[PDB]
């Protein structure tokens, strides 16, 4: 099937550049358009720019036209956004996306975008990365909740799992927020029935790949 | 320098080559995904493909809007179409169904010409006091063919360095036939049977689409730099923008009576004899009697079942 | 550039509801219009292209009309899995561009949230901070009211709240809210109080603890 995955994503100041890579592969590289669409924290989408790798033409948004640029390698099946001259307000989750149908054809769906990256994030800042704090939550109606506190860590994203991925049900792991420090914050929880407080062992396993920092916290009562 | 009439998805269009900065003029508006175009001079007719209505239509030059539909079934994307103005035929190619057709001008007496071995067929050029007919083909086994235009013999001349041959036209002061590739980014020349070929223009084109010609000049379109542009057809020369900021340019022309230069129609006044379809031939008479799909020609070559 | 606006911004609609979306083109974009479903955390999917033409894989109950600058989506029986937003774009001509999109939450039964508040670990403690976290769990509709008190004191700028995406499966909500003190703070006071009032409660519930028990 048809896959892209995208990378470079990561903390960068402002005035400085990133370049972004998209592997595409599952479908004739050169028979597509590649698009770049960013979307700022809770934005809409914004579309960058696009390549058509079979002899590198692009086009680009009006709003980063000057300072980002797209690039392709077909043998490596891979497209490039290189963006220059960051401002804070670049800030933001980036998609490479296939366009639909073949770049020659005449009834043309290629601004139809089928497939799409998981999406890299950009964070253009001058603070650094910190690793989280994890702490506990410890354990009303027959059930019990419990959770993990992810304090201070930048940039985002975090995961949480619990128990190695083995519990999910009644699992709730907030939005980060961001605090008054200019570090995220959040906590995730989990239901379990109360009258297993006693005999099963709850884990939250937490990932802060930026800081490369990974924590397994035990949760126990009371 | 010519008026260059060409498809533009919601318009045809007519520019001055001569003087291609001022605006074009819209011969025929309100269209959905027009792609191919052609014409009939001495009739005064312009016919086009509509890719998104399926359909071919036609109507009369600076007497409209009586436009026309002319062929409205069997189509998916009729992406080349030509006008037999000395026969009085058309043809066209579809890239969906994978066929090559002809019909009366009025659409009437349809016939499937070829309906096999095709993938992406595409352009189409006609010679019709030669009896041949021209068309690229830009899928899995890309090719130029040419067969007769009573369908007739039908072979491959260019299969060998070639991708995206999406522009084919014909010089028929000179017995040359000139083509784009959109992938390969060149022009090339060659003889009607595709031997003698030579290099035209080598960059400057990252999508060429549609391919025209007149006098010393070579005119196309470009789908990546929204243009037409022109060069010398001997040399490569002289490459110019014509015509830029175009909305979407599709198939083009050099719109003259001089790109279809008179004959006799061998058909003659009767038809050739023919109980429906006389079509130009390569072989002596120089004209076929054809029947509507699936109907037979009988032994006595003229009258269908 | 051509515009792309829709309509509403957001709008809730219960489980087998007939949802209509507008989107609206600056210019006439023929059929050129492609829709897409973004759930929280995940990239645009495809829904439908060529104003009506129903993508592959995607369920039936999702269709598109319309022609030249106006567009409509419709979910002909809206399902808790529907919780997205939707975007409109047009296909037509560079730049591509996206309407703004449009909230789509489910509309189902009053949910009371079950409350929990949770003390600052010892190992917060010793860092030299503490937070306090009240949590709201599975509770709908959204709004909330959630407020902390310390030895009875209402308190005000020193929280902050996070609230989950409606759940896929029950459509409900869930929320934390972090009450976050200086150490030295936490520990001039006793009664840590968190006090929820909501829609599905007939008076607002609190649950505390005593610092130190
Ligand atoms: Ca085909």
């Amino acid at each position: 099937e048809v896959q892209l995955v995208e990378s470079g994503g990561g903390l960068v100041q402002p005035g400085g550049s990133l370049r972004l890579s998209c592997a595409a592969s599952g479908f004739t590289f050169t028979n597509s358009y590649i698009h770049w669409v960013r979307q700022a924290p809770g934005k809409g989408l914004e579309w960058v720019g696009w390549i058509t790798p079979y002899g590198g033409y692009t086009n680009y948004a009006d709003s980063v036209k000057g300072r980002f640029t797209i690039s392709a390698d077909t043998s490596k099946n891979t497209a490039y956004l290189q963006m220059n001259s960051l401002r804070a307000e670049d800030t933001a989750v980036y998609y490479c996306a296939r366009g639909s149908g073949h770049v020659n054809a005449v009834k043309n769906y290629g601004y139809v975008m089928d497939y799409w990256g998981q999406g890299t994030l950009v964070t253009v800042s001058s603070a650094s990365t910190k690793g989280p704090s994890v702490f506990p939550l410890a354990p009303s109606g027959g059930t019990a909740a419990l959770g993990c506190l992810v304090k201070d860590y930048f940039p985002e994203p975090v995961t949480v799992s619990w128990n190695s991925g083995a519990l999910t049900s009644g699992v709730h792991t907030f939005p980060a927020v961001l605090q008054s420090s200019g570090l995220y914050s959040l906590s995730s929880v989990v239901t379990v029935p109360s009258s297993s407080l006693g005999t099963q062992t709850y884990i939250c396993n937490v990932n802060h790949k930026p800081s490369n920092t990974k924590v397994d916290k035990k949760v126990e009562p009371k | 320098a010519p008026l260059l009439l060409y498809a533009n998805r919601r318009d045809l269009r007519l520019v001055d080559a001569t003087n291609g900065k001022e605006n074009a003029t819209i011969v025929v508006g309100g269209l959905e995904d027009a792609a191919a175009v052609d014409f009939v001079f001495s009739h005064g007719l312009i016919y086009w493909s509509d890719v998104s209505e399926e359909a071919i239509k036609r109507t009369e030059f600076n007497k409209t809007e009586s436009v026309q539909n002319v062929v409205v079934s069997g189509l998916l994307s009729p992406d080349g179409l030509a006008c037999d103005w000395l026969g009085e035929k058309l043809y066209w190619t579809d890239s969906e169904t994978n066929r090559i057709e002809v019909s009366n001008l009025d659409g009437s007496l349809r016939k499937v010409l070829f309906w096999q071995e095709l993938d992406q067929p595409r352009a189409i050029a006609l010679d019709p006091s030669s009896g041949f007919m021209y068309w690229t083909d830009w899928g899995e086994v890309p090719k130029i063919e040419r067969a007769g235009m009573d369908g007739s013999s039908r072979f491959i001349i260019i299969n060998s360095e070639i991708y995206w041959p999406n522009g084919l036209t014909l010089d028929y002061e000179e017995q040359k036939l000139y083509w784009a590739d959109a992938k390969l980014n060149f022009i090339h020349k060659s003889n009607l049977d595709g031997t003698n070929r030579q290099a035209v223009v080598k960059g400057s084109l990252p999508h060429p689409f549609a391919l025209t010609l007149f006098e010393d000049i070579l005119y196309w379109t470009d789908w990546s730099t929204h243009s037409i542009l022109a060069c010398n057809k001997y040399t490569g020369e002289g490459l110019r923008e014509i015509h830029s900021d175009i909305f979407s340019p599709m198939d083009i022309h050099a719109f003259s009576q001089q790109r279809q230069p008179n004959a006799t129609n061998p058909c003659g006044i009767d038809n050739g004899g023919c109980s429906h379809l006389c079509l130009m031939s390569p072989v002596k008479p120089f004209y076929q009697c054809a029947c509507p799909t699936g109907v037979k020609l009988l032994e006595n070559g003229k009258t269908c079942k | 550039d051509i515009q792309m606006t829709q309509s509403p911004s957001s709008l809730s609609a219960s489980v087998g509801d007939r949802v209509t979306i507008t989107c609206r083109a600056s210019q006439d974009v023929s059929t050129a219009v492609a829709w897409y479903q973004q759930k929280p955390g995940k990239a645009p999917k495809l829904l439908i292209y060529s104003a009506s033409f129903l993508y592959s894989g995607v369920p039936s109950r999702f269709s598109g009309s319309g022609s030249g600058t106006d567009f409509t989506l419709t979910i002909s029986s809206l399902q808790p899995e529907d919780f997205a937003t939707y975007y409109c774009q047009q296909s037509y001509t560079t730049p591509p561009t996206f309407g703004q999109g449009t909230k789509v939450e489910i509309k189902r039964t009053v949910a009371a949230p079950s409350v929990f508040i949770f003390p600052p670990s010892d190992e917060q403690l010793k860092s030299g901070t503490a937070s306090v976290v009240c949590l709201l769990n599975n509770f709908y509709p959204r709004e909330a009211k959630v407020q902390w008190k310390v030895d009875n004191a209402l308190q005000s700028g020193n929280s902050q709240e996070s609230v989950t995406e409606q759940d896929s499966k029950d459509s409900t909500y869930s929320l934390s809210s972090t009450l976050t003190l200086s150490k030295a703070d936490y520990e001039k006071h006793k009664v840590y109080a968190c006090e929820v009032t909501h829609q599905g409660l007939s008076s607002p519930v609190t649950k505390s603890f005593n610092r130190g028990e």
